[PDB]
RNA sequence: GGUACGGCGGCCAUAGCGGGGGGGCCACACCCGGUCUCAUUUCGAACCCGGAAGUUAAGCCCCCCAGCGAUCCCGGUUGUACUGCCCUCCGAGAGGGGGCGGGAAGCCGGGGACGCCGCCGGCCA
RNA sequence: CUCAGGCGGGUCAGGAAUCCGCCGUAGAGUGCAAGGGCAAAAGCCGGCCUGACUGGACCCGUAACAGAGGCGGGUCCAGCCCCGAAAGGGUGGCCUAGCGAACCCCUGUGCCUCCCCGGUGGGGGCCAGGGAUGACAGAAAAGCUACCCUGGGGAUAACAGAGUCGUCUCGGGCGAGAGCCCAUAUCGACCCCGAGGCUUGCUACCUCGCUGUCGGCUCUUCCCAUCCUGGCCCUGCAGCAGGGGCCAAGGGUGGGGGUGUUCACCCAUUAAAGGGGAACGUGAGCUGGGUUUAGACCGUCGUGAGACAGGUCGGAUGCUAUCUACCGGGGGUGUUGGCCGCCUGAGGGGAAGGUGCCCCUAGUACGAGAGGAACAGGGUGCCGCGGCCUCUGGUCUACCGG
RNA sequence: CACAGGUCCCAGCUAGCCCGAAAGGGUUUGUACUGGGGCCGACGCCUGCCCAGUGCCGGUAUGUGAAGCCCGGGUACAACCGGGUGAAGCACCGGUAAACGGCGGGGGUAACUAUAACCCUCUUAAGGUAGCGAAAUUCCUUGUCGGUUAAAUGCCGACCUGCAUGAAUGGCGUAACGAGGUCCCCGCUGUCCCCGGCCGGGGCCCGGCGAAACCUCUGCCUGGCGCGCAUGCCAGGGACC
RNA sequence: CCGACACAGGUGCCCCUGGGUGAGAAGCCUAAGGCGUGUCGGGGGAAACCCGGCCGAGGGAACUCGGCAAACUGGCCCCG
RNA sequence: CAGUUCGCUCCCGUGACCCCGGGCUAGGGGUGAAAGGCCAAUCGAGGCCGGAGAUAGCUGGUUCCCGCCGAAUCAUCCCGCAGGAUGGCCUCCCCGGAGGUAGGCGGUGGGGUAGAGCACUGAUUGGAGGUGCAGGGGGCGAAAGCCCCCGGCCUCCUGUCAAACUCCGAACCCACCGCCGCCGUAGAUGGGGGGAGUAGGGUGGCGGUGUAAGCCGUCCACCGAGAGGGGAACAACCCAGACCGGGGUUAAGGCCCCAAAGUGCCGGCUAAGUGUUACUCCAAAGGGUGUCCCGGGCCUUAGACAGGUCGAGGUCCGGGGCCCCGAAAAUGGACGGGGCUCAAGC
RNA sequence: AGGGAAACCGACAUGCCCGCAGCCGGGCUUAUGCCCGGUGAGGGGCGGGGUGCGAAAGCGCCCGGAGUCACGGCCGCGAG
RNA sequence: AUAGGAGGGUGCGGCCCGAAAGGAAUGAGCCUCCCCGAAGGAAACCGCGGCGACGCGGGAGUACGAGGGGAGGGGACCGG
């Protein structure tokens, strides 16, 4: 039975956490900034569930092009198609 | 009964959740110790498989019976220790089948089995140095009943093979 | 510059749990009393207000361990289990094997580990 | 503020009422399935409140890469607000389900508009919310066809072919046990490994611009896992007979009753009255009893037309042999010139033979007895084959007679 | 299938039934011993229960019920909204089964063992009466028993357990009748054991007239490959025309 | 004449039928009338086989789904 | 003879009988003793002409040569499933101007599969210890209660598991950055426009399913849409990707004859015509003092076994190579054939 | 001269930045060619402007002049 | 009239035809000799290695080699 794509499908593993990580992550990644042509790794960190983007796009590494907000404005190329996302600083990290 | 060739071998995925499984059977064979369990046996006679194997519990159950029997006769109950280390969890099913054929074919439990890898010992029989005959016999014949090629091997309580040392003299 | 002094943090167990010895210049506490501020779905037990008669008994601070937990290094199991590419290699089949490239988990033995580190201030000098 | 559960202690009070202390990483709880996340909380108990709001942007998903009406989600700007000391948080439910185009209609709210102008009643238009299409990217919708018709499909069933052997038939390994003892004279549990394609099934690979079905008759041929006939081994084989097994396919394996039957059952004989393959051999060989059209009756089901792998009566079988095939009959060439005659036999075909009974051995061997063989020697029947018309019978459209 | 016979329904004439667009018309130069419309189907004995369901007929107090008409609102007039009157039809009540069709189930049953037969009670209208029954109806089925044969998936008689018989879509019986289906007996016979002779017409040869169906080209086999059953392919065998 | 035909069908069997046997307008033979044009001829132990016909010892349905086909009886008088 | 006939046999033959001439009933209509029968060889709705060249997603056909590039049968939607649209993959033309990334090395991140394991959730044999635990049943006692067991629940030991388990965890895959390599100013990445075809795929490896065949996906290697040289023929297997005329050397593989190339060389094995099979085709469990060997043993050269006397090696065990039995089918026959034994087998 | 359902309103004849070809100047290069610095039509991007929704911000479409006619060809729809 | 394949493809050999359009007496097939030759490429014999099949160094990159040229003899075929 074919089963259409949402937000949490397949993601029993993907979106766990380690069983001694449990609670709040510590606030540095919280409090990150970035700059304009950055590159960033996106890092989904579960507990928080605002600026999450779609947990596809998890792994990857983009281009910071702005900001919004509090979010980031992050660049990825999937397959030829530029795709744009919001992403929380929470759910990034720095390349190096 | 289907022949046991069409469960000996370890193609399928282990299917053994009984939690998901509906109406999973329940086991045939319910001794696994038998014999003097904590008596002091100088010697074990454990046998292996050679294949990865899977071993229905019809068989399991028919060398347990025939093992135990010739052991209670030939041995004592108080001069061995007959062991099957190996527990049947693959839960083995078949297609329910005027009369559909094939279609949705997925198979209801019919059976149990234990899965074995190479090399691993499927039972042990604990004697002293007399009754050695007495267990390699029997561990001939369990082997006579299962679906693979199997052998044994004799071991002194520290674990070393002394095989054909012992047998040679 | 000292200090078995405190506040705000970083990594978030190699830092935890459990034990042993040591301390009261200042400082941190226990603690004396509830008119005023504040509160009990009763209780000044907590929270809050007012202080020093006593105490270092313990929180805290200094030092130590390897019982549990965690985790780093080395040696054995072992280049074992497993695996990427090629194959006119074997096997009745299942499956295995050769060449080049990767390579565990668990267990055993010997060490490590009873946390590092940053900004500022108090007291003394 | 901290849960589930557990331990020790308490008047009624016990397993469980209501309490007190300790341990307790969540083993509790979340409005609900599962997954994930949540412990000075997202859980529990309280205070206030309505951001479950208005006017709009950009982006991700459904729908990767890679197009999308509708829908859901995320990041923000402004307005008016809620909580809080403040930071900070609020565009419903901790995240992932709980829902839906066009046309038409209802409601709110302000504006535009209705054919030469102006007023009134009414109509039309822009924006927002709502009424549903579950076949859920959105026609409003019951059946028979056996009187059927058309276009196709071997993309797709029934018979047959092909693959497989679950099942079917037939073997093997081990040996618990039964056999006075004795596992293997015979049977052989529980288990396990195989062979054939002779039952049924599964698949859908060839065949739907057509390959005619079951059964019977006629005829040909082949396999051995052999029923009898030939020769042997073990025996719980005294003889006569039995049980198990081996070599062996030259020959035989017949006649009848019911039934369309194959099969199965039964009768009298027999040495035996074996199982199968050949497009479930054989319909350009036959028959047409069964099956499967068109007529009709009964039972059951359906309101009905009708249906029934339920019975029952009736219901067509086309041929001038093109090639090859086998059966017999002829004309040539060649075989180092032609012709007449008699031979040789390389090869091919055969069953040219098969099988009962009777007399003696012999009422002997064997055996307590009953019962009861064999080697050898003679006779003859039946089946099959190849010939003949002296005898017997048929015919004798020559012939003679009534 | 029809048929004579049985029985039911509509109709007193400008009727009942029917053709048609209408005008007019058929039954009708007719008149209930008649015209029209269904079902069974000579003849003999008979045809039981049920009106809840569907249908038909009569009543219709009462509810609903279209247009038209009336009243009030609205419109300088209408469109529009609310109410009153309200036929037929439905709701409602009753008859009607030789109208369509139905005629189960348990609680039970006891006395002898089965049997349960009379017999009492509830779900909905009633619970299959007289007859017939393994039947053109019976699944198990080749039911069981008896006769017929040496042998009987047949036929005849009986039993009742009627999957799933039944009274006018009629039940049962029936003399005579039948190119209807079905079983048995005497006789007869080449149907058969087991086939053999003979007659005439074809077949065959010779002289004439003289086509058509059909036709990719061709045309030997065994075991294989292949779209899985090949004269043509592969390796072999054989073969003068 | 119709059926495409010098078609074994249909139309038209629409009107009529000497002698013998015989109940008979039956079957058979024959007179009148007609024909040899229901139109290719010839050959032959010259077969096998096919279609029409006759017979067949002993048995008498053993055949077959089933006595299919053939055979048995057969007219008249008397009894019954 | 005949687009319904002929022969024998059979049925009615004074009646509801058979036939003839003149008339009437005409197509959703007539007529019908009811068979959907008959209505001019036509009847479940006649014939003729017209609408009409009706329509169909279904079947068939579509005509000259060479040259260049060259697919697809997979995603969403449709009363959609033999049909279409939007995309993906092909081709042709044009704008743009300085980059791009199929392969590799190192680095920064993501992962939870194979394997392994019990630290959670759920399973799992036995033993030991602790707990009266609504267990439960007995001894014990008028009754309240104790003493026994068995069971339940915890810790440990012992022996085993998981597609819907994970304290751990690869190979490997993906994103990005630097570089090597390659491509690109003879114009790539990219953008615009025109024209399509494709919506049945097959073999092969892997995954789920099934007794198996098979079905359903995935990998893009080969056929489809592919010549030549081989596997006896063979789609898919091996070499190999091909303009035309010549010369040479090699690939797959092959060398006893068919048939070009050795009756080639050394060491060993097989006695079964086993075999003469890389894969498309290939028989097992179980057994063999059959042979050739390896490794462990106990006795062990006047002493070990076979039968207290001889007087040289025995007696076991676990393995390896080849071979043997287990091994029955239908037209006559299959290592491709002949045939092959210090080989022409392995 | 576009925006809007309509009433209706109603825009850059270049303010600025990157920059290919071409042009200019310089260096290497036998030459071609390469490199460097300016100007750069066409191209891209900002800024500003018109209209529709709005309270505004902000967005959609559009604005610094190339269209039109003809011959021939490919394709889409309807007619057989 | 002893021979097997969808009737054809590659190469040549018999028998036959062969004026014109094709070459050719301004020389055809043919015979002899000389020169250069791409890729490729031997052997006689000498020494050595190997149990052996055989190999290594010299001979030698030699003879030969697709093709590109020249000279001599003969006198009518070659292509098709």
């Amino acid at each position: 039975v074919q089963k259409a794509h949402s937000f949490r499908r397949k993601t029993r593993k993907k979106l766990s956490k380690h069983p001694r990580r449990r609670g709040l992550p510590p606030l540095t990644r919280f409090l990150q900034e970035f700059e304009v042509g950055q590159r960033v790794h996106i890092v989904i960190e579960p507990s928080y569930h605002k600026g999450m983007p779609d947990p596809r796009f998890h792994g990857r590494t983009g281009t910071v092009v702005g900001k919004r907000g509090e979010a980031y404005i992050v660049e990825i190329k999937d397959g030829s198609k530029v795709k744009t996302l919001f992403i929380h600083p929470v759910h990034l990290r720095p390349q190096k | 009964l289907r022949p046991a060739k069409i469960d000996r071998y370890v193609d399928k995925p282990a299917y053994t959740r009984r939690e998901y499984i509906r109406g999973a059977p329940g086991p045939k064979i319910t001794i696994f110790d038998m014999g003097n369990p904590a008596g002091d046996f100088e010697f074990e006679v454990s046998l292996h498989t050679a294949e990865p194997v899977q071993i229905r519990q019809n068989a399991l159950e028919a060398a347990r019976q025939q093992v135990n029997r010739y052991l209670q006769k030939n041995v004592g109950r108080s001069n061995y220790h007959f062991k099957i280390r190996v527990y049947p969890f693959q839960v083995l099913r078949e297609n329910p089948m005027y009369g559909n054929g094939m279609r949705r074919p997925f198979g209801k439990p019919i059976g149990l089995a234990a899965r074995l890898k190479k090399d691993q010992k499927i039972l042990s029989i604990r004697v002293n140095r007399q009754h050695l005959k007495f267990a390699i016999e029997g561990a001939r014949r369990a082997a006579m009943k299962f679906p693979c090629k199997c052998y044994y091997r004799i071991y002194d309580k520290e674990g070393n093979d002394v095989t054909t040392k012992i047998l040679s003299q």
